RNA sequence: CGGCCCCCUGGACGAAGACUGACGCUCAGGUGCGAAAGCGUGGGGAGCAAACAGGAUUAGAUACCCUGGUAGUCCACGCCGUAAACGAUGUCGACUUGGAGGUUGUGCCCUUGAGGCGUGGCUUCCGGAGCUAACGCGUUAAGUCGACCGCCUGGGGAGUAC
């Protein structure tokens, strides 16, 4: 569905330095040009329209998909994108064990929601001032935390993930799991732990956003369906 | 369905400032009597608890073995840290011919005729270790089949 | 930024007494290569003829010994 | 409790109270076995909803994948 | 197809290494950090004091456009050098234009002389000159009106080091570095030369044909050793630092910052 | 020195599955073709080709299966150190069967099996899994 | 080492074609001219160790030359040793 | 590192210069070290021990920066 | 193995070509070389310094510290033949992802510049798979194999006794 030029546009063939590359993504490098890798752009369309298309089988049967970025350049953006199609997201840090501990990070989610309520519907006001703000500090630090997993539902039954090695911990999370995993891979990263590779530019953020728009898109035609 | 196996238990402690701080260790072991194997490790201050982990965990990370209808489909090494250990398939009636830590883990996968000596270490932990990276890599003759790319028959 | 390389020079003469002193410290000392960008090659031809110089008293041992 | 954690997932629960509860259940691979938590030890938890609100014959199906698999 | 190879190379032949086209679209500004899109790897991140002009405020709100340069690439993470070098580069131009029609008309004013040549101001930058260019004659402008503005007219420049010498004056009037290293010599010819690199002992100013400073950390200021350089000066900033040392031979020019 | 060529070629086959390389070149040598050959009909290497006239490469184009690599186990059995030598009955059978020990008869190099069949023995070369 | 115009004089007298400079026959006459030639360097520096050592490489590799030959062709093995002289 | 006052040179300026060219000439330094016979081992030691340190200084704290602390 | 110079001399490595044509590998015995100390004869002897003396310290101090100080350290020729003689890692060969250096060649490239693109040798560090009890090693392997050799088989007794 994504045209390659508007890939190159972007500026997704572009990699990290060389010295950085991890040899795992050889099949998935082009070139070098100026001491920087370069990704085969050919070998990334088919396998990102792949992707797509499994996602939306995904999206077709109700499935949960969970996106993944913290790099805080595309923090916003993925929020932005999950939302688009109504999915849940993790734009800051991802807590270690958020899925595999799910039991318990079920827990924190609950209290999110009950000071949410306390805040919004509660009205109640008149609450002790130094009291007062640590409720307020603390329904921030969660909503910053989980707020993209809070009205989600549970356990995703796929996620998607702009940087490998930025967010190994949930990729490992997801393999232990088993849930399918759809990650953004630049060249440092490794490819191994990912069941849908999609060799691409995790950094920039022209990229960063045509990847997400075009999952944003898929995810609702399949919803749609 | 699931029969389940308490290896070994296990005293382990722990020196503080007080003094020594003791814990247990239960080694468990669970499967199906048919290929699939699990076992679990657990570790807590009570034993009841400590086993109640094990059999927790055995239950999750199993693994599934390719049987020849009552053993193993063709003589097979495991190792692991210590314990290297060979086993055998062996003909029917012949019993579980295997020692200790290996004899249970066997039982649960179902296997009712094995020839098996565990070299080496005999570590409880380590040597059910083998057992299961032995079984697990014991590949069946449609698996070469499918493998090599030829019929069974190719292979009989 | 060796000078030498620019100069393609086969081989550093310690007759060149003002080159040498180029790279003689004001104290009499040798130069090490970082400050002037020689190639460690050449520094170690420098650093022989320098020796060979002082030899002759081209060059002095120190600027304190008379 | 997987599944009070969002991890057994349960789409339908196409069952008729008061006979037989057959209901399949997904996971978002996760390899955890969702029949097998939803049994327990030799129906530990099985028999729990079997004498819960009546003599039911409550069943687990193991989803695969899309609706032909249902 | 090879749509991805005449493209790869179209957009190979519309750009180019140094920062010359002007193609960074400011997308993010927040003080202290501006970042633009060159269309490369990764987004600057620039800082504030390249792009506020001549009064401390800042000048371009998002959509702006200002190459900034390269050569260097990745430190880890991250593209650039700084858009303020790609000014320096408009800087020679224009002075090169003076070549043209033999006379560069600017308004300049050389108000005294750090190594005996009054120093002489383009709109943003600041540069040091030699001593007969300051004025056309002996007019010794130390009379004049304390920085007045006529013009520049360049006397000298060493065509390599950024020393440019103006006759702010009279309208109607109109190996390399080592052999000859005498010029900024004496005692005491202060320069105008930009750090590099402070290394927790010194800070390396060094702008004068390829050569190196050290100012490192005694002088610095007047406290002698709890000071940190990087504390007290800057990263990358033309500052007033004098010789006070050659060796041509030990070709470490121990400059001072005290004076 | 370079001792055994055949035990350097099932390490270049050991290896290269080991690295997931496509294909594995070598110095190729009658023997060599003849145990390649064997290998493909096995069907444990996809193909090999010989290529080259004065100092030829042999060229074996390793098997990966749902990922992993087909060769499971190859190791040599004679060796220049010690040879083996098997009579028809005394034959080794790798894996019980599954496997397949390449054997050097009479009647040229064959699979175990083959020579089982053929009814002879020989130089046991190496064991594949 | 062996002057360079001595071992041109040595490879045209043994090797055949002059410019073989490969022939068996031509790196023992080498060798054995080179050993002589240090006879007289060591005569005089007994201690000096290292450079023996290079010698008796020399020698070895002469020893096996000469065996290489002698299975391979017993006449030449025969009329060299005659021509250097060598014991054996 | 001989030094001459230069005219009209304030004695203190003189000092510090003399300093100056003792760290440059490094003097105390080799004073020190040739006051006592380092065994050539512990010399050996020493230089090599010196440039582990450099090494792990230069690249591991490198890699740690990458890394923010809070 | 380290100031500089000359004479004799070993080895290594790079460029192309030309040549011989398996001449290779390893190696029990055997032979040689083998730090430091030590031994002999004869020289030499500044500093340093076992021994030793004295002064201190200390309960004592046959030491640490201080003041002296002989063998030796130095030279020649012999002998000794051992060191944590250590990478505690036999040698040779092949293969297996990378990164950052150092050092020393060499091809091409407008060296349009200290550059660009390679291609070798040796080498330091980090580290992937794999291996390992772990520690770690990790293309210089402790990974994957092959040839040969040496060596190990509880601790002490003892590398001691005969």
């Amino acid at each position: 569905t994504v045209s390659m030029r508007d890939m190159l546009k972007a500026g997704v063939h572009f990699g990290h330095q060389t010295r950085y590359w991890n040899p795992k993504m050889k099949p998935f490098i082009f070139g070098a040009r100026n001491k920087v890798h370069i990704i085969n752009l050919e070998k990334t369309v088919p396998m990102f329209n792949e992707a797509l298309a499994e996602l939306n089988k995904i999206a077709s049967r109700k499935g949960k998909i969970l996106f993944v970025g913290t790099k805080r350049a595309a923090s916003e953006a993925v929020k932005d994108a999950a939302l688009s199609c109504d999915q849940f997201f993790v734009n800051h840090r991802w807590l270690g064990g958020m899925l595999t501990n799910w039991k318990t990070v079920r827990q924190s989610i609950k209290r999110l929601k009950d000071l949410e309520t306390q805040s919004q519907d509660g009205t109640f006001d008149k609450l002790t001032k130094k009291e007062a703000l640590m409720r307020t500090r603390e329904l921030e630090k969660l909503e910053n935390s989980l707020g993209g997993i809070k009205d989600m539902g549970g356990l995703p039954d796929a996620l998607f993930v702009i940087d490998a090695d930025h967010e190994h911990i949930a990729i490992k999370e997801a393999n232990n799991l088993g849930i399918p995993v759809f990650a953004i891979v630049d060249t440092n990263s490794d490819p191994d732990g990912v069941d849908f590779v999609i060799p691409g530019n995790d950094d920039a953020i022209r990229a960063v956003t045509l990847y997400l728009g075009a999952v944003a898109a898929t995810v609702r035609e399949g919803r749609s369906q | 369905e699931l029969q389940e196996k308490l290896i070994a238990v296990n005293r382990v402690s722990k020196t503080v400032k007080g003094g020594r701080i003791f814990s247990f260790t239960a080694l468990t072991v669970v499967g199906d009597g048919n290929g699939r194997v699990g076992f679990g490790y657990g570790k807590a201050r009570e034993v009841p608890a400590a086993i109640q982990k094990a059999m927790e965990k055995a239950r999750r990370n199993m693994i599934n073995v390719a049987l020849n209808n009552g053993t193993l489909q063709h003589p097979v090494k495991g190792v692991h840290t210590g314990s290297r250990v060979f086993m055998q398939p062996a003909s029917e009636g012949t019993g579980i011919i295997a020692g200790g830590a290996m004899r249970a883990v066997l039982e649960v996968a179902g296997v009712h005729n094995v020839l098996a000596k565990a070299y080496g270490s005999t570590n409880p932990i380590n040597v059910v270790r083998a057992t299961i990276d032995g079984l697990e890599n014991m590949n069946s003759p449609e698996m070469v089949a499918a493998k090599r790319g030829k019929s069974v028959e190719e292979i009989l | 930024f060796c000078r030498f390389t620019a100069e393609g020079v086969q081989e550093i003469d310690y007759k060149d007494i003002a080159t040498l002193k180029n790279y003689i410290t004001e104290s009499g000392k040798i130069v090490p290569s970082r400050i002037t960008g020689t190639r460690a090659k050449y520094q170690r031809q420098l650093a022989r003829a320098i020796k060979r110089a002082r030899y002759l008293s081209l060059l002095p041992y120190t600027d304190r010994h008379q | 409790p997987e599944i009070g954690e969002e991890v057994i997932e349960i789409k339908a629960a196409a069952r008729d109270p008061g006979s037989r509860a057959k209901i399949a259940v997904k996971t978002n691979d996760k390899r955890i076995d969702p029949v097998g938590a939803c049994v327990g030890m030799r129906g530990a938890r099985v028999q729990a909803v079997s004498t819960e609100l009546g003599g039911e014959r409550i069943d687990i199906v193991l989803w695969d994948d899309n609706p032909a698999q249902f | 197809e090879s749509f991805a190879q005449l493209f790869e190379e179209s957009l190979k032949e519309i750009e180019t290494r140094p920062g010359s086209i002007v193609r960074g679209v400011v997308v993010a500004i927040d003080k202290d950090v501006v970042l633009v899109d060159a269309g490369l790897k990764s987004e600057s991140a620039i800082p504030a004091e390249q792009f506020k002009n001549a009064q401390g405020e800042l000048e371009i709100q998002v959509g702006d456009e200002v190459d900034v340069a390269l050569d260097a690439v990745e430190d880890g993470f991250g593209e650039t050098l700084l858009s303020r070098e790609k000014a320096k580069r408009h800087e020679a131009w224009i002075t090169l234009e003076k070549a043209y029609e033999d006379a560069e008309t600017v308004t300049g004013v050389i108000n005294g002389k750090v190594k005996g040549g009054f120093t002489v101001e383009l709109n943003g930058i600041r540069a040091f000159l030699p001593g007969s260019l300051v004025d056309v004659r002996p007019v010794r402008d130390t009379l004049h009106l304390e920085g007045k503005e006529l013009e520049f007219k360049v006397i000298k420049l060493d065509q390599k080091r950024n020393n440019v010498v103006v006759s702010r004056r009279a309208v109607i009037e109109s190996e390399d570095p080592w052999v000859a290293i005498a010029k900024r010599y004496p005692e005491g010819t202060k320069l105008t030369g930009r750090v590099t690199n402070l290394t927790d002992y010194g800070c390396f100013v060094e702008i004068e044909e390829g050569v190196e400073g050290l100012v490192h950390v005694s002088e610095m200021d007047w406290t002698n050793k709890n000071i940190h350089p990087s504390k007290v000066v800057n990263v990358g900033d033309v500052v007033e630092v004098m010789v006070l040392d050659i060796d041509e031979e030990r070709r470490r020019i121990s400059l001072g910052l005290k004076q | 020195s370079m001792q055994d060529p055949i035990a350097d070629m099932l390490t270049r086959i050991r290896n290269g599955q080991a690295a997931n390389k496509a294909a594995v070149t070598m110095p190729s040598s009658k023997l060599k073709v003849a145990i390649a050959n064997v290998l493909k009909e096995e069907g444990f290497i996809e193909d090999f080709k010989v290529e080259g006239d004065t100092k030829p490469e042999l060229e074996l184009t390793l098997k990966y299966f749902q990922g992993k690599a087909v060769v499971e186990s190859i190791q040599r059995v004679s060796r220049p150190g010690l040879r083996i030598y098997k009579r028809k009955d005394e034959l080794p059978k790798v894996m019980a069967g599954l496997g397949i020990a390449v054997v050097s008869t009479s009647k040229g190099v064959m699979t175990d099996r083959a020579a089982r069949q053929a009814g002879l023995g020989g130089e046991i070369i190496c064991y594949v899994a | 080492s062996l002057s360079t115009e001595a071992t041109a004089k040595i490879v045209s007298e043994f090797g055949r074609d002059a410019n073989d400079t490969g022939s068996t026959e031509v790196q023992v006459a080498l060798l054995t001219a080179q050993i002589n030639h240090l006879q007289g360097h060591f005569a005089e520096h007994k201690k000096d160790h290292h450079s023996r050592r290079g010698l008796l490489r020399m020698v070895s590799q002469r020893r096996k030359l000469l065996d290489y030959l002698k299975r391979k062709d017993v006449a030449r093995y025969t009329q060299l040793i005659e021509r250097l002289g060598l014991r054996r | 590192p001989v030094i001459k006052v230069r005219e009209n040179e304030p004695f203190d300026v003189a000092l510090r210069r003399f300093k100056r060219s003792c760290e440059k000439a490094g003097v105390l330094a080799e004073v020190r070290r040739r006051e006592f016979y380092e065994k050539p081992t512990t010399e050996r030691k020493r230089a090599k021990a010196s440039a582990v340190k450099r090494h792990a200084k230069k690249l591991a704290r490198e890699n740690a920066r990458r890394t923010r602390l809070y």
